């Protein structure tokens, strides 16, 4: 039987089956409640709506952001969320697919457990996996050992991986993420002289991020030809006809993540915490972390940011000149990808864990047999 | 008459006028009541204020130095100079602030402490949360039979967080809302439990350690400005000794308070079981005010409940009707 | 010897419950409320374990 | 030289001279215009009626608010209001007087230009200053540091502001004042069978508005003694000599300010507003906030809007620190009364904008000079 990946993120939870080359199903990470009273018929209106017809019916729905920094903090909707991923989304019932899940790293024990045992308890799966964002984010690079980074919407982490094992404690956090950039994207465009209330500004500021910036080789150098720039200067219409212009800020969003200072907190960056995290470990894994450095999440999808990763591990590391830092195409969805190529192995079998292990184990089994 | 010869800048000059403006009075009335102690028209901010515009050692010495008509001078400079003909001007200003300072953190301080004092005596002792804990626990050791979890006589405070966690298989009824259901048919008195542990709610819902270095402080501030009074004049001893006397009482009863906080919570640490090492006050409090909180809404669901339970039971006895 | 160490063994298989076990040693002291359930003068509710059973049994 | 302070507020235009108490000509900022036609030969029918006369021939005119929502649309109306208010109520030439005006935050910069033009080029004036209204509503309390939350006809904004510095970021603005509690107070009362659709109308239930409309202290128990009892009803004469009796709509209308779903909009209430305003600054200064929360704006002359918004914040802040609510009695004409203040210095005659630098300028120093 095929495997189900999902990917379960901050700002898009994805969706498909193990050894498909895209996730069929990509929907952002909302719960709507319809906004205003009223109750009628109106043959038979949902009371919750997920997803994309959450998505596409939001006007008259109040939409709810569950997971808060990476990290889940309401578990109803969590719930609600991982019921449309299988009886609607993907179309399958839990109890026979062996399930992949994602987590975000320095996750607390308490969340494992919970998730295990909602997995176990109410969804009743044979069979479920939990993982680090950073080792499938290894694993769609093809590889076993190494440091990650990994930036998706939610935080910021570097994790270490030894033959597919973590060390939680060379795991770094940095407290940003493509929500975080986005926020600051707002902020330095209101700066510039717009202005986004609504639902539909952000959603195109949203795209903005998604088409039109990107990372320069030299934050300095672009700096100093910033106002001299004739390629530099994009800009994106709005489809009711207001205009953006975006100048040097297309590489002040991302570099936010190079350099944290730019929006008012003194945390390491991830080229930093990157490197911070390489010398928490034993020495001997070091060559190996650098080797295998992989990038990972949709915050990732910046042009330039790897020949920019490699002057700043440059800039740190002086052992590092000529070791690349590799960005899959694809690494929008490496956690789900590398989920796949996880799942669909036939090497993963023993790996997974069963209800007989939670039963005679407890939740437990998470700290266990996931690390 | 443009040269108005004040020896200030612009902006200190233009801080000083929207300052004394406020008033709506001569400012022989303000060196007045500067002089005569009076805290009707000065909080704490107007004497932040007067003490961010303090006239500074040049403009004292420029002040000084002069020798004209007085009547030459700016609003601002002879403000400054009725100012400079009080005797330990800056000492009376730092008086008012301190004692209203001091009155308005002592009047935001001593309920909540007495509130942190009735929370944990009535932590310490409460009647029925020993019968609320026997059913939680009896239900609890039904459940967790023939596993490594099972066969406890108690458990920890945070476990009355963990009660929520507790979900049936419709998702909708937790274990609270099962033994508050359980409770409202056998035995009402647990529905009066919120009623003994009606001043441990709220919690403190501030930090105690925060409150305290501010009241020690202040009480440091005013042992040395009572220490500054006892090197100065007669007047402003009669002025402020006693009223600094009381706000030295005042805080000292205080810190007494905090002492007796600091053996009760000794004492909830040892009542729980638990080391006095880890926070064993503050999340005590936030615990307590969490389950309490996760009670009263487990009281107002159940109550919703039962309510549409009996309204669909109106329906289905009117459709057969019908 | 205490009241609610007597529990009835029952037929089908129940859902189970996550909380910390902390020793028995510890909590029977004079200032724990679980010296009343070492206590036989308190008053003891009886769950109706049939209700349990029908409703949160494990189903085939 | 006695300078001229004159508020031209979306509701009420309030002008009058400098150093004085109290603002001399208060009249509504209305044009009317006859929408029937005229039999009647001579006697001055004058075509477009502004201020009082339109207030006080109400019945035969469509009335026009040259202001909407704080942004001046209509222009030549809002040119006569100026026309009318220098030469009808003051009666001074505007060329040997300096004129103070009041603005709203985050007002556009073309609208700047536009009134700084009409106010050099048409009503020529030695010197004029433009301010924010907050600022001059925090002046006329008298303290340099606090939050203004001023609540007009159109806008209601926070602005706090610490040591004279206006934070930027914190301000924010909320569209739902007078105007709306004026137009949801029209839906209310068809419950009752009272129809008010006509222009002529809006004075007549913005009339009882002032009269008799209060904010609630709790809104569910006013709900249970307007259910309960009938003790709360009150009743008003209409000019045509009908009395009309209302009951829960005194407190219905207000309480927009502290739901605004009522009338359909996400946002939350004007505390939530206060204290999302409160995070935007930094740590150290919310404490003088907290105890300094100044209110201007007639639409806080609700006589149960300070106990109620005392409750709201110190329910929704923590409760470490001071919560002091500052509602003078006269806060109503607080823009005038700083402006008052303001104008009567001797540090201020060095803050003009003179002819000479708008000969030197365009009318675009006012953006480099003022904040
Ligand atoms: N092409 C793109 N360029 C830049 N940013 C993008 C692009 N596509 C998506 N994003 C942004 O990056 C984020 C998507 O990243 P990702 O899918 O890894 O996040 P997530 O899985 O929701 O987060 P987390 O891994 O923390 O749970 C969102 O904030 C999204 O707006
Ligand atoms: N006594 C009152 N009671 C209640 N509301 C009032 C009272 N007086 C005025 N208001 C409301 O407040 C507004 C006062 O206008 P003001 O704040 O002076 O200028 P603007 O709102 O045009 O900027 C009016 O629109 C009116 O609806
Ligand atoms: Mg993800
Ligand atoms: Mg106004």
């Amino acid at each position: 039987t095929t495997a189900l990946v999902c990917d379960n993120g901050s700002g898009l939870v994805k969706a498909g089956f193990a050894g498909d080359d895209a996730p069929r199903a990509v929907f952002p990470s909302i719960v709507g409640r319809p906004r205003h009273q009223g109750v009628m018929v109106g043959m038979g209106q949902k009371d919750s709506y997920v997803g994309d017809e959450a998505q596409s019916k939001r006007g008259i729905l109040t939409l709810k952001y569950p997971i808060e920094h990476g990290i889940i903090t309401n578990w109803d909707d969590m719930e609600k969320i991982w019921h449309h991923t299988f009886y609607n989304e993907l179309r399958v019932a839990p109890e026979e697919h062996p399930t992949l899940l994602t987590e975000a790293p320095l996750n607390p024990k308490a969340n494992r457990e919970k998730m295990t045992q909602i997995m176990f308890e109410t969804f009743n799966v044979p069979a479920m996996y939990v993982a680090i964002q950073a080792v499938l984010s290894l694993y769609a690079s093809g590889r076993t050992t190494g440091i990650v980074l990994d930036s998706g919407d939610g935080v910021t982490h570097n994790v270490p991986i030894y033959e597919g094992y973590a060390l939680p404690h060379a795991i770094m956090r940095l407290d940003l993420a493509g929500r975080d950039l986005t926020d600051y994207l707002m902020k330095i465009l209101t700066e510039r002289g717009y202005s986004f209330v609504t639902t539909a500004e952000r959603e195109i500021v949203r795209d903005i991020k998604e088409k039109l910036c990107y990372v320069a080789l030299d934050f300095e150098n672009e700096m100093a030809t910033a106002a001299s720039s004739s390629s530099l200067e994009k800009s994106y219409e709005l489809p009711d006809g207001q205009v953006i212009t975006i100048g040097n800020e297309r590489f002040r969003c991302p570099e936010t993540l190079f350099q944290p200072s730019f929006i008012g907190m003194e945390s390491a960056g991830i080229h930093e915490t990157t490197y911070n995290s390489i010398m928490k470990c034993d020495i001997d894994i070091r060559k190996d972390l650098y080797a295998n450095n992989v990038m990972s999440g949709g915050t990732t999808m910046y042009p330039g940011i790897a020949d920019r990763m490699q002057k700043e591990i440059t800039a740190l590391a002086p052992s590092t000149m000529k070791i690349k830092i590799i960005a899959p195409p694809e690494r929008k969805y490496s956690v789900w990808i590398g989920g796949s190529i996880l799942a669909s192995l036939s090497t993963f079998q023993q790996m997974w864990i069963t209800k007989q292990e939670y039963d005679e184990a407890g939740p437990s089994i998470v700290h266990r047999k996931c690390f | 008459e443009p040269k108005e010869i004040t020896f200030l800048d612009a902006k200190k000059s233009l801080n000083l006028n929207i300052f004394l403006k406020q008033f709506k009075c001569s400012n022989e009335e303000v060196a007045a009541m500067i002089r005569a102690g009076d805290t009707t028209k000065f909080d704490v901010e107007v004497l932040k204020q007067l003490l961010k515009l303090l006239p500074e050692k040049h403009e004292i010495e420029n002040l000084r130095a002069f020798t004209e008509e007085r009547a030459k001078l700016a609003s601002a400079d002879h403000f400054y100079l009725l100012l400079l003909a009080i005797p330990c001007y800056q000492l009376r200003i730092e008086c008012m602030l301190l004692c209203e300072g001091a009155a308005a953190v002592l009047d935001m301080v001593r309920p909540k402490a007495q509130l942190v004092l009735a929370a944990c005596e009535s932590l310490l002792t409460s009647r029925q949360l020993p019968i609320f804990c026997q059913l939680i626990l009896r239900i609890g050791n039904f459940l967790n039979y023939g596993s490594h979890t099972g066969d406890a006589d108690g458990f920890k405070i945070s476990t009355l967080l963990k009660l929520t966690e507790t979900k049936s298989q419709q998702n909708r009824v937790t274990l609270l809302h099962h033994v508050l259901e359980e409770a409202e048919k056998s035995h009402p008195d647990l529905l009066q439990l919120p009623r003994d542990l009606e001043q441990p709610s709220q919690a403190a819902g501030i930090n105690l350690e925060i409150i305290r270095s501010e009241a020690s402080s202040n009480l440091k501030k005013l042992l040395e400005t009572e220490r500054k009074v006892s090197a100065s004049v007669a007047e402003v001893q009669e002025q402020y000794t006693e009223r600094l006397q009381a706000s030295i009482s005042a805080f000292r009863a205080l810190d007494e308070l905090f002492e007796a906080i600091e053996q009760k919570q000794r004492e909830l640490a040892d009542y729980l079981c638990e080391d006095a090492q880890q926070l064993s006050l503050e999340d005590t409090f936030s615990t307590m005010k969490a389950f309490r909180d996760l009670f009263l809404r487990a009281l107002k669901e159940n109550k919703d409940r039962k309510e549409q339970a009996a309204k669909a039971e109106r329906r289905k006895q009117q459709l057969a009707e019908e | 010897v205490p009241s609610h160490r007597r529990v009835n063994p029952p037929t089908l298989r129940m859902k189970k419950l996550n909380w910390q076990k902390l020793p028995s040693n510890v909590a029977r002291e004079h200032n724990s409320m679980w010296a009343s359930l070492s206590s036989p003068d308190a008053e003891a509710v009886e769950p109706d374990f049939s209700s349990i059973e029908r409703l949160f049994s494990f189903p085939a």
